């Protein structure tokens, strides 16, 4: 196991290339002068997420490795966009596998999936994250935020725009340093000394609805609730969890590099015991995964597959264990939106815990046989890569070494994949590891029409970005905890391309201008996940050697096939082939 | 001139014995560097009194000005070199010389609160109603600086 | 002893809750990925200060712990407010006690307490800071700052607000990068190369005084000295010191964890010798605390106590050593505004130095007996904790486990104290370690009236904050050293509630609007210091066992009455109880 | 050899005092709580560059020091100006050695040093930094930067200022997050989910040239190329590297502690041998450093061009009269030691194998003696081919002007004892003429001209401004806005730059500013946090060093009040 350090940033509402060229490349260009560095890979997906992974030689002091990487990241922190820094860039040194999974359900059905997710993040996640030996904690859900769901019809009715909503929230949901009376240095002999308390951060949906946006000239008030629905809601709605079909949430805990698995797992149970007596009624802790006893089932769909389509594949997987393998399976913890290879709408993962070793006599009831039948049952699922494993091949990287561009690296990958198909004697199931380009909406802002109308570019980009992608504004206090405040359009008005024309921006002269008046759009394709290897654009390709022939022969054939690709395309071996 | 450059750097550094041999060897008394500063300029700027005296005896232009119109009397009045201001005025320096900003040595002395120099300048006929490019006299400088001692000298 | 790391941040003019809800919680929520962390505690005070103390397991490398905490906070820096960042945060490994104290007095009397403090900060602190093994340097005083003491009556006469003052100071106290003439790339044939110098930072009160705020319509000009008094003064006026009853400043020297005690000390003494030749006339270095021979005296008053009352307790303590133990006490260095625990307008400390051991003969004159007699003499000072000690109960934390709030946690704390008072056969001196709530001045900005008059909220909050709390604008150069510029109201106009109405803010139409038009105020009770333990709101409770019973029974009892506390109130042991 | 740590920062367009009082001091004030620190010294120079060097006790872990130093610096990053944070503040162990210096030229002469440097940055530097056993790598130049060379005459013609050009670039060279169609949470049953793509980074000079600055009230449009010249250039032009008279770039490669030198040297040459098939036509790799150097330093105020003519005469001398011995002459215009600038330079000479250098006249000593004697007669330029360390401290806030007078008092007293001391001289630079411009606030406010508009107009045009990033052939690179050289050379060019007031009228710089000549330091030194001036020297023949040091201590004991001293370097 080679020690690895991972950098993870987030950019809400950002596409893969926007994330790549404002966050990923900036961080990568400063990742030199780091000792015992073997290679470095990164993913920038349309989730608004970047995950740079830095792998080191065996024996490298993971503590020191983290400091060096973190220390080089500081060179790029001021260069990153403000919206990225506000999410909190993280560097962590952990294994990529899960040590265990802590599940949380509500036996009384008193709490929705969202409610359970927020309680775990607000009352449970931090104490587990600070526990020694815990490298990374993945929440299966998202902490609540103050969600402002804007209505563009009502916003246009009062000559308002998401910019005005954002400005009002920063002004009225503020924490003010107001000073004192009788503060030092005082007039000699002062007796009264009291702190001055001015605006405090709002704490409820009722308070956020009270936020005064404007006073009409006739005297009536237009509040935030008059142009928006205000509710507690998750920071994002991309990770849902189920335990035996019932609503649940949990934390995926990976072990820190070099820590003890038994001692850290025991320290986590001790910390969970400190919070159980103060749970709300109905809440309960369950342990669906503990590291034979267990295995996982990875579900990966094509790019562009929604959370709806992924839930049905997960439903078939959970149905298989609950019906056909019910004599051996105790629980199934299904997670939609989070997967083995990361996080995305088109991925999923099922944690399966078998019943006791004693009540599964016979070899066909053992872990390999159960996973063996499971994958065979999942063989014929359409448009889905569904396999189960307990936990030969090669790891191939196709690099754009002459700045050819993403589209030409795709063709160079297809030409290599086609030539690998004509050699079944040597190469078996050569396929890419990433995602395929999907349709995307390309909108063009006419600078001349914007300037001719008096509509500023910042007003345009803020309106479009906040309504259609969501904008993190500031913080608020929810039951004594600091949480985020997000501003976004109500789902109703950000679903179809015609909804773009329903969004208005106020010009300098005061007239509302519809988004259709200064923009144009067309369909095009673009990557939902851009890969990079050692700083340059890459496309990971994986396969295994044919029956009986060693890996060095398959690698030698792959090297020969790859040298016939167009000029500027190179290659390198990573992971298990390094 | 090669000698003129050695004289400028010697006048800049206050080397009076090197300046004397350079004068006896025929160096240009009025050699100017790139900014337009003569040996009298730098000796007046860095407060080398006898270098100012030796230069004037050997025919130094007392009223030479640089690329921005500043005379050696300007620099001497600006940096509190009282004795150098007197010998310059005695050798015929223009007391009312203005640079490209219309700024006079009286302005420079008033700006830095060089009161001893202000009296010597007005003794030699300095126009106290002299305005710069912004219309500010030495009296306006005293009010803005809050220097009441100067504000009563000018009255 | 378990190594501990403390984080220090400050927020000028901010109250306890503002500080906690904007700084403390944000830092605490990012203290994950730290190895070997036992527990975490924090304080957020009405001085505008946070101190988060992270205690690590025994045998932990304090260097690694500090590095890991330093790096985590670096990532959380963009999540903190700009005002807290401009103050600079500190992460320090060190013990709680001082290694030595370097006092500085002025025999001539040409330098007051304020000037002595500025000299030690501007000419001694930084060099002592870089010395071998000195971890924490505490200045008993404050470095000078360019103090702008605004007058609200003059500002209203010229239609100006503190916003205009802060804007003009940033514009006219600037260090401008203006490039070069004949710089690269240059046109060929260029013979001149010279740096362009635009505006340089100001160096004197005279320069700040002639900062032009605005010119009137008749030609007359409004300078900064026409609306304010421009003087040199301390960044804060919280801490002042005295050596044998005469004006003094000094430096509190803490040993960095793991450093040698003596060889450090000699290095401080070595660097001090390099400074003495260039002291002004009258300045002299005295050594009031050198670690038998010395002891300390703690003075703690309840919250809501001013420096005047604290100074009264200090004089009584100083007068005791200088009169009734003059045969034993060489000198007394007393500080007000700084106690052993931390900072506070209600706290103080006195470093007592004895005469040579040989000159005090007998048991009656050694540090043990002298501290016993002193504590006995100070025990009847009313409304003050005064103890004397050289260099065994329990340490209890009451935890808010279910988002109850500060007020509900206070009632639960009082409930536990009342029940513990009914067992004098078991626990005695059961007391909270923190502070009680004090009257504070709640002011509400009416948003509707502010918008009807056309008055910006940020103009209102800046006018209120900068005047009554102070505002760090930018930096200036004082005798070749970078120091701060502070904007604040003159004492006169920020002492009693009626002065709130004396402050005017300019509306969009140029009209001056008094604070009384759009505000309303009331007295209420809030906390001056908010405690947290392991990320949750907490209240430290101290106590000990009754005569002749072991703390185990004592501890066991405390656990039992904590069980009868209201729903959502937890508990935890810390300190030497852990 | 005592370990050391170097903090390097950059403030583009800043004068020496500007960098010291906004960067150097703030970092020095935060160097507290660092273990095993012997002393600290720093430079702040003409070019907006500071290098704070903290040297540590012998036996101190250089890695622990580097981490301890950078942690305290990073926590002080919010206290530095935004322009300094953008350029990156590096903290690298000054464990100097340079395993080898690799040069890159092109035989066809079809590439500028800017063109070559960009290739090395994009195609070589990273793959070299990844080869077995390499440490830090410094490139001789920079990658491409989108250079906007403004013209103030056309800018004024359309009532535009550099502020408008910077505003336009940030608006029209932006990578904006725009969200999704049918994104979570959706209306249940939604089928369409596509990412919204709005503005992307510009990628070419053509796309920057079509940035819309404004449209007149008649139909005409004015674009960025209408008021500026667009080109792919370098980020700074303070260095001009040459190899045998040809434009050059390359890498300086240091070895990572614990690795082997012969190993890594062969691993680098093998990694370079693989890249040659991918080189454009004519790109060759040289190894410019049986070697020696030649220093070039011109008077104060000299230009980069005048330093080049002297460096060309030096390169010519070695390739002509020493053609039997000299193999290569790598000339660096703008870099020397004790100070970088337009009036300094250095030349690195590589000679043929000693096995083919028969005769004592062909040994390096006889080559430098001959070179130094021929360079003796170079007009108005010092050119040499090829003790104790004293620091005078400002101990009572006296100032730079007084600390110079105290230095001259000690230097004069030291020349009074040539029997014990010889070659007592300052190590730093002398005060040079500088162009002080004074903004008149009253006139600016009377005309309605914003101070920020003024200082940005002046600074961006005359010093350059790093606006934002762009994508050049798939790589993130910088965008710089600056005046075309023709309009930022001489004081009369100031009057050509116009700022726009609130009422809309264009106000020239001459209307609200005044200018004078004065003297200031192009390189301010500091020792242990206080202003300093380094003084070198040596004992006279027949005298021990400690004999000379005590006399210096005696002479320093009579300097004006508030002036102290310390021993550093090899004298510590
Ligand atoms: C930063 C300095 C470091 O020293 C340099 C060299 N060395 C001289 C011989 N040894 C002392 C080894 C280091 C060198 F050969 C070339 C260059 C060079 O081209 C260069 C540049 O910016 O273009 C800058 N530098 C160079």
């Amino acid at each position: 196991a080679p020690p690895a350090v991972t950098i993870s940033a987030s950019y809400p509402g950002a596409d893969a290339k926007t994330v790549q060229d404002t966050v990923t490349q900036v961080i990568e260009q400063n990742m030199n002068g780091i000792d015992n560095l073997m290679y470095m890979s990164s993913n920038s997906d349309s989730t608004g997420t970047v995950q740079i992974t830095l792998t080191f030689e065996s024996g490298t002091d993971a503590d020191i490795a983290q400091v060096q990487v973190q220390n080089k990241l500081q060179l790029a922190m001021p260069l990153l966009p403000q919206e990225v820094q506000q999410q909190g860039v993280s560097v962590e040194k952990s294994s990529s596998s899960f040590l265990m999974v802590v599940g949380v359900i509500n036996t009384d059905g008193t709490m929705t999936q969202e409610d359970i997710s927020d309680y775990v993040a607000a009352n449970m996640k931090d104490a587990i994250s600070r526990t020694s030996g815990v490298g990374d904690v993945q929440l299966f859900g998202s902490q609540y935020a103050m969600r402002i769901w804007m209505n563009p019809n009502e916003l246009n009715k009062f000559q308002l725009t998401p910019v005005d909503v954002i400005t009002a929230i920063k002004a009225q949901n503020a924490q003010v340093a107001a000073g004192q009376l009788g503060g030092t240095p005082p007039v000699k002999g002062q007796q009264l000394n009291a702190s001055i308390i001015a605006q405090t951060r709002l704490t409820s949906t009722e308070e956020f609805g009270k936020i005064l946006l404007k006073v009409n000239q006739d005297g009536s008030r237009v509040l935030l609730r008059d142009v928006a629905k205000i509710e507690l809601g998750g920071e994002n709605y991309d990770i849902i969890a189920e335990f035996n079909g019932q609503p649940a949430s949990g934390l995926g805990i990976k072990l820190a590099t070099g820590a003890n698995a038994l001692d850290t797992a025991a320290a986590i149970r001790a910390e969970l015991a400190k919070m159980e007596p103060f749970f709300p009624s109905g809440l309960k802790i369950v342990y669906p995964y503990d590291t034979q006893g267990v295995f996982m089932t990875m579900v990966q769909l094509p790019a562009g597959a929604t959370q709806e389509r992924t839930q049905k594949v997960l439903n078939e997987v959970t149905h298989y264990y609950l019906t056909k393998e019910k004599n051996n399976v105790e629980s199934v913890f299904a997670v939609n939106g989070f997967g083995f290879a990361g996080r995305g709408q088109n991925t999923g993962i099922a944690f399966v815990s078998l019943k006791d070793w004693a009540d599964r006599p016979g070899e066909e009831n053992k872990v390999e046989a159960i996973t063996m039948r499971a994958t065979r049952a999942f063989s014929q699922i359409k448009d889905a890569m569904v396999f189960a494993f307990n936990l030969t091949g090669f790891d191939f990287e196709l690099i754009d070494q002459a700045g050819l561009g993403h589209e030409k690296l795709t063709q160079a990958r297809n030409q290599l994949l086609a030539e690998a198909a004509k050699h079944p004697d040597m190469l078996t199931s050569v396929r890419p590891n990433g995602l395929e380009d999907t349709p995307q909406f390309k909108i063009d802002i006419d600078q001349e029409k914007a300037q001719a109308l008096g509509v500023s570019i910042n007003d345009i980009n803020t309106t479009l970005g906040a309504a259609w992608g969501g904008s993190y504004v500031n913080d608020f206090i929810d039951r004594g905890r600091v949480k985020k405040v997000y501003v976004m359009s109500e789902a109703k008005y950000r679903m179809l391309p015609d909804d773009i024309g329903d969004w208005y921006v106020r010009a300098a002269d005061g007239q509302m201008v519809p988004f259709s008046a200064f923009s144009s759009s067309r369909w095009e394709y673009g990557s939902p996940r851009l890969e990079r290897y050692n700083g340059l654009p890459s496309m990971e390709i994986l396969g295994q050697a044919a029956p009986g022939k060693s890996t060095g022969e398959a690698m030698e054939l792959m090297e020969q096939l790859a040298s016939k690709l167009p000029t500027g395309v190179g290659y390198d071996w990573t992971g298990m082939s390094y | 001139s090669d000698l003129g450059k050695k004289l400028l750097e010697a006048a800049r550094a206050g080397r009076d014995d090197e300046v004397r041999i350079l004068m006896a060897n025929g160096a240009d008394v009025n050699a100017a560097d790139v900014v337009g500063w003569t040996p009298l300029h730098l000796a007046a700027y860095w407060g080398h009194l006898e270098i100012v005296e030796v230069l004037l005896k050997n025919g130094a232009d007392v009223n030479a000005y640089d690329t921005l119109g500043s005379t050696p009397l300007h620099l001497a009045a600006h940096f509190g070199h009282l004795e150098i201001v007197e010998v310059l005025l005695k050798n015929g320096a223009d007391v009312n010389a203005k640079d490209d900003n219309g700024i006079t040595p009286l302005h420079l002395a008033a700006n830095r609160g060089h009161l001893e120099i202000v009296e010597v300048l007005l003794k030699y006929g300095a126009d106290v109603n002299a305005q710069d490019k912004f219309g500010k006299t030495a009296f306006d400088i005293s009010i803005n600086n809050g220097n009441e001692d100067l504000a009563e000298i000018l009255q």
